[PDB]
């Protein structure tokens, strides 16, 4: 008999419901996003470092590490091969 | 420390290597080793789900996925011209299949406990032919004790004791002799073929490995 008046209820919901979800989901996110590789860490030194960062890399990514260790341990064990036999 | 303890402590840093000193800072990207190391996550659970799943695949998943990796490193350092196939006893195999056999038995004794006898009975096979039945699945059972040791273990001293006497028996590739021409260098031809079959045999036998146990899983917790 009289006017209802829909068009300012979106206060109790936010239009739309399965977004709502997703909403809270992509928004959190953004303020602890890195601008563009902040804190890259690319330069590091425990004896180790260099190594991990030369050849276990991502960029090279390729099987000569695996060689260069067949090598050093064959270096290694042709002394014990001589101490043998 | 023996041969054998320095052999699995380099093992064990390089396997460690391969994955926490990888990561440079573990980023989202996953490299090349990062993409191989989820492509074989990915292969190792969908031998857990094909092979065992339906209800608990996920459980077992974490052991065939170690003894995958173990497998896998043990067989990539076999065919270094030094490379000890790990004190060369291969007796490590064997009692891996007898603990793994034992944990399946004690597995399907605890979820089963006597119904783990109606095993031996699958389908039809009446009471005349019920006592055959039990002792074939019985002594196929204790075959299968025995069957992963004597076949990784086996394979990889094969192929070992290959690669030494072919290194000794062309030791006068070109000592000596006049004929070293490329019909002399054929020898070199096999043993560079040799080579490319112990990797293969080696990686389809670690699958070899972990699909039967997976099987094995699926026969204790699941009775058909």
């Amino acid at each position: 008999v009289s006017t209802l008046i829909p068009p300012k209820v979106v206060s109790s919901k936010n239009i739309g419901s399965a977004p709502n979800a997703k909403r809270i989901a992509n928004v959190v996110h953004f303020y602890k996003s890195l601008p563009q590789g902040p804190a890259p860490a690319i330069k590091a030194n425990t004896r180790l470092a260099r190594y991990k960062a030369k050849y276990f890399d991502g960029d090279n990514a390729s099987g000569k590490p695996l060689w260069h260790f067949a090598l050093g341990i064959i270096a290694f064990g042709y002394s014990m091969e001589y101490y043998f036999h | 420390l023996t041969t054998f303890s320095l052999y699995t402590i380099i093992v064990l840093l390089v396997i460690t290597s391969l994955y926490t000193l990888t990561n440079n800072n573990n980023k989202i990207i996953g490299s090349r080793w990062l993409i191989s190391q989820e492509a074989i996550y990915d292969t190792i659970m969908n031998m857990t789900k094909g092979q065992i799943g339906g209800k608990n695949w996920g459980l077992y998943f974490p052991m065939i996925f170690t003894l995958f990796m173990f497998i896998f490193i043990a067989n990539l350092i076999s065919m270094i011209p030094y490379s000890f196939a790990l004190s060369a006893h291969l007796v490590f195999i064997i009692s891996l299949s007898i603990v793994i056999w034992l944990g399946n038995t004690i597995l399907g004794l605890y979820k089963h406990g006597w119904v783990f006898f109606s095993l031996f009975v699958p389908a039809g096979t009446p009471l005349p032919l019920v006592p055959l039945l039990v002792i074939i699945e019985t002594l196929s059972y204790f075959a299968r004790a025995i069957s992963l040791g004597l076949r990784l273990g086996s394979n990889i001293l094969a192929g070992h004791l290959l690669m030494v006497i072919l290194a000794g028996l062309t030791f006068n590739f070109m000592l000596i002799n006049l004929f070293t021409l490329v019909f002399g260098f054929v020898p070199l031809a096999m043993i560079l073929a040799i080579m490319m079959l112990e990797f293969a045999i080696g990686i389809i036998q670690g699958y070899v490995w972990a699909i039967l146990t997976a099987s094995y899983l699926k026969d204790a917790v699941y009775l058909h």
